[PDB]
RNA sequence: GAAUUUUCCGCAAUGGGCGAAAGCCUGACGGAGCAAUGCCGCGUGGAGGCAGAAGGCCCACGGGUCGUGAACUUCUUUUCCCGGAGAAGAAGCAAUGACGGUAUCCGGGGAAUAAGCAUCGGCUAACUCUGUGCCAGCAGCCGCGGUAAGACAGAGGAUGCAAGCGUUAUCCGGAAUGAUUGGGCGUAAAGCGUCUGUAGGUGGCUUUUUAAGUCCGCCGUCAAAUCCCAGGGCUCAACCCUGGACAG
């Protein structure tokens, strides 16, 4: 029971002395709204088997947002993958998801009704869709810093 | 010379009247190097800061007509 | 050279972490065994001791690293200076940096001594911001 | 009154030397220390300091149009190139 | 215009969700077509189409609704319920979940030909925002008209908003405290709309 | 970023700006009178009989002009109205004229844009 | 010149000049007039009404749509109009006003007097049929037109906004495309051909001291009015206003 959604239909097409052929691509994301997203980008001949294919491999790489507080992000973070760079802040209960539009696509399934963010450097929908899912990753809250963290020998509790 | 008496800020049908501190050689509205207080004519509210009073009217400054009246409908210039 | 000896254990630990070491010897001066103090008792490392090479005194720095993955996560993501020699940064009781929202701290040396981000804050006193440690 | 400090550079002049005062103060846009310096024609009727020496200077009655200020104590001794 | 007029149930179909610029009217859209499934309509669409809900369903213009989500995003509080706020509390809408009106447009023209007193006050403006406390009622000399007599008629069975307290003899509705989150019956999503203006 | 202290020494400051259309001090619309009424072939992708008119300005410049839709009454001697804006088709050609202003008249039976192009409201 | 107004009324109110006063002078000013120049509010109708009437547009002509839109019906009538009352801005103080047939209030006719503009290929939210047919024309950019072009011209319909709409001009934003917060220089624009070196920038480690920078607190000033927070008054709002905050 996930919801799938649509960010870009590419048109590449290579040039042979056969003639002019293509080969339709197409990024689709899923999402259940509790925290859950994972992109997916597939190749095929045809406009609705370009979908198909990237919305299995969408569920196949599945990542777990840590977000979990009130319905916005834990922290700050910068995150640049190749040309592109996205920047994801932190907002109060009543701002809206002002992303990108290849951003918000990825953040409405993640479950952050409140975010606020830049589209820097390239403004390409493949690299700026993957950009937010390396800055989706490096997520921590204030538990797992802690556990990350090596505290040396401090007080056992049992 | 410097007097007492109240300049405009609020145009038109309403006039709220401002507060004083100014020199006879200047504007009607214009600049004002202290303040005191004000009155509005249809409505209850009626300042006059009386601590402001009779400290700046030591040092040669004159009391003319319109900061009269307003000054002894209040509790303060009487016999006391 | 050695311009700024602040400035060098900020990239001897960045780049021992990176490539999972366990001990760093660096340079022995009052004022770097200052933020050696105060990131043990925060807990970003495990100790800190006194060592001697060739007539030369140096500094143990011992790390500490997480739970055995395909990549260990480290105790430090990035370690930065904000006070670099040429660009002496200042702040007061208000201008101090908020690094994380609560979870990573920035330490910095003021008149009472050398503080972080919540005990500068307790103190109502500010100085110059040296790094931040997250 | 205001006191700044400075070096005499300059001494063949009647009864007054020229004191260059260097000021160091951070630029409030950008962070770093931006360096200013400009030189102040102090009275001496003494004659007394020559070139070389630091003296402070405290603001006082106008003895002319470009000298306003006069050169009161001495800190330290001659601080110049050599001859 | 200070209020739409000509065509009503126009809105009401189109959009999907059905609000009440009338009474009631059925769920197919226009055209011949409408009736089977809609095109794939983009990201901009559901920040522009459900801006137009909330817009029609009050009966408030364009230039009128741009100053109350703005002097509601400069104020403290939750900003995507304090724009439900400042909407409910005009004179014409709290008309209609009073039960004095059958319809919002026909309750700005009840507040207009001087039907309604706040307070004991009589007020003509229907963008006045009603603070907590307040007693909206009808006049002495409005009393006998069979307009408000009919759609009086038919409260004293139906049930009232949780916001609001209505007594069915003395025709007088007090309005308590402020309308919250699950206190709304309304088919809008508030966090599309807020996302619309900061483009 | 060019580093702090070579931002003290040169300082990085935009130009004097130039203008896209040059009608004067900050002014929207400009007038003057027509020199010569002539007809120009356009670019590589268009081929029509389009029609410019050379507009003699108040200031003493004679800078080309577009006159918009089908038909017009432009002679030798009409005091236009100009406007400021680009064709990108015709090489010189950067003003546009407003019709239904002074000597330039609006386009007959037109039904659609009346705001533009200066037609009248048919009874 | 693209473009910016009544050769009006008054001292009544506030203020200035003079006078122990009265009072006089006062297009400062208080008001009115012209102009949708902008901001704000209201209005030009409300409910009910057909099995979806004429008449248009599309049509596979079996219909659909414009359309509840209209007509037809009950209903209320702000504002405009007409009539009668009538707060306050006057404190002074033979009771003193320009504005005023003032604000506002009561009543009487009747919906009766009141909407348009742009756009509809994509970004841009919204469709087809004709005519024309690289012809005439469109156009912010990519670009449309050489016979069936939703991007020309008209019509039907739809969308947006609103007495405003559209166009143009101009600054900022988008341009982390001068980037201090925010960018780069092997090949995309970019290390000067290579050294020495003055000014300038930066500078290892220890202790003491100074403490200038810096930091803490306090005292001045940072005019008022904007802006912001909380709270009041014109029926709301615009507007006006108290205190505070801020003035880095």
């Amino acid at each position: 029971g996930f919801e799938e959604n649509v960010v870009q239909v590419r048109r590449v097409t290579k040039v042979v002395k056969g003639g002019k052929h293509m080969r339709f691509r197409a990024i689709v994301v899923v999402g259940d709204k509790k925290g859950q997203v994972g992109v997916g980008v597939g190749k095929a001949k045809e406009v609705v088997s370009a979908v198909q294919k990237a919305a299995v491999d969408a569920r196949r790489n599945i990542i777990t947002v840590p977000m979990t507080k009130y319905l916005t992000f834990p922290h700050r973070n910068e995150a640049d993958y190749g040309a592109a760079r996205v920047m994801l802040r932190p907002a109060a209960p009543g701002t809206g998801v002002i992303a990108g539009g290849a951003v918000r696509t990825v953040l409405e399934m993640a479950g952050v009704e409140n975010a606020l963010g830049k589209q820097l450097g390239s403004n390409n929908a493949l690299n700026n869709a993957r950009a937010t899912i390396v800055a989706v990753q490096t997520m921590r809250q204030f538990s797992d810093v802690a556990r990350d963290r090596g505290i040396p020998m401090e007080e056992l509790w049992k | 010379m410097v007097k007492l008496r109240l300049k405009r800020c609020g145009r038109k049908q309403r006039a709220v009247y401002r507060i004083v501190a100014i020199d006879v050689r200047s504007r009607r509205e214009g600049r004002d190097l202290q303040k005191v207080g004000f009155y509005d004519p249809i409505k209850s509210q009626t300042y006059l800061n009386v601590p402001a009073i009779l400290d700046f009217l030591e040092k040669g400054a004159q009391p003319t007509e319109t900061v009269y009246d307003i000054l002894k409908r209040a509790e303060v210039f009487k016999e006391f | 050279m050695g311009k700024d000896t602040i400035a060098d254990i900020i990239t001897c630990i960045r780049n021992a972490d990176m490539n999972r070491k366990g001990t760093v010897r660096i340079v022995s001066t009052n004022i770097t065994e200052n933020i050696v103090k105060i990131l043990l008792r925060e807990g970003f490392i495990e100790n800190a001791r006194k060592h001697q090479e060739r007539n030369k005194y140096f500094l143990v720095l011992t790390l500490r690293h997480r739970r055995n993955k395909k990549g260990p996560y480290l105790n430090t993501f990035h370690l930065k200076r904000v006070s670099r020699p040429g660009l002496r940064i200042y702040s007061n009781y208000q201008r101090i940096p908020r690094i994380l929202g609560g979870m990573g701290i920035a330490i910095l040396s003021t008149s009472r001594g050398i503080m972080t981000d919540r005990e500068a804050r307790l103190e109502g006193i500010g100085g110059e911001i040296l790094c931040y440690i997250w | 009154m205001k006191t700044m400090q400075g070096r005499v550079v300059c001494a063949t002049s009647d009864k007054t030397v020229a004191v260059e005062v260097v000021r160091l103060a951070p630029h409030p846009k950008y962070k770093r220390r931006v360096r200013m310096k400009k030189k102040y024609q102090a009275h001496d009727p003494d004659n007394q300091f020559k070139v070389g020496d630091v003296v402070r200077l405290e603001k006082s009655r106008p003895i002319s149009k470009t000298k306003s200020f006069v050169a009161l104590p001495v800190i330290a001794r001659a601080a110049r190139k050599a001859e | 215009m200070s209020r739409y007029r000509g065509p009503r149930f126009k809105k009401i179909r189109r959009l999907g969700a059905l609000p009440g610029l009338t009474n009631k009217r059925p769920r197919a859209g226009s055209d011949l077509r409408n009736q089977s499934r809609s095109g794939k309509r983009s990201q901009y669409r559901i920040r522009l189409e459900e801006k137009q809900k909330l817009r029609f369903h009050y009966g408030i213009t364009e230039r009128q609704l741009l100053k109350y989500v703005r002097i509601a995003r400069k104020a403290k509080g939750s900003t995507g319920q304090v724009l439900l706020q400042l909407l409910e509390m005009r004179l014409d809408n709290i008309l209609f979940r009073l039960g004095m009106a059958p319809t919002i447009p026909g309750a700005r023209q009840l507040v207009n030909h001087r039907h309604i007193l706040v307070n004991g006050r009589i007020v003509d403006i229907p963008s006045y925002r009603c603070k907590p406390q307040d007693t909206i009622m009808a006049r002495d000399e409005q009393k006998s008209i069979a307009l408000i007599q009919n759609s009086l008629d038919l409260s004293p069975r139906e049930e009232l908003p949780k916001h609001l307290t209505l007594n069915p003899f003395p025709y007088k509705g007090l309005v308590n405290q402020i309308i919250d989150s699950k206190w709304v019956g309304l088919k809008i999503n508030e966090l599309l709309v807020v996302e619309y203006y900061s483009r | 970023m060019p580093t702090i202290k070579q931002l003290i020494r040169n300082t990085r400051q935009p130009i004097r700006n130039v203008t896209k259309s040059p009608a004067l001090r900050g002014c929207p619309q400009r007038r003057g009178t027509c020199t010569r009424v002539y007809t120009i072939t356009p670019k590589k992708p268009n081929s029509a009989l389009r029609k410019v008119a050379r507009v003699r300005l108040t200031s003493g410049f004679e800078i080309t002009a577009y006159i918009p839709g089908i038909g017009h009454n432009l002679q030798e001697h009409s005091v236009v109205l100009v406007r400021g804006g680009r064709v990108k088709d015709l090489p010189g050609v950067r003003y546009h004229i407003v019709r239904g202003t002074l000597d330039a008249v609006g386009v007959k039976d037109r039904q659609q844009g009346r705001s533009k192009y200066g037609v009248k409201k048919p009874k």
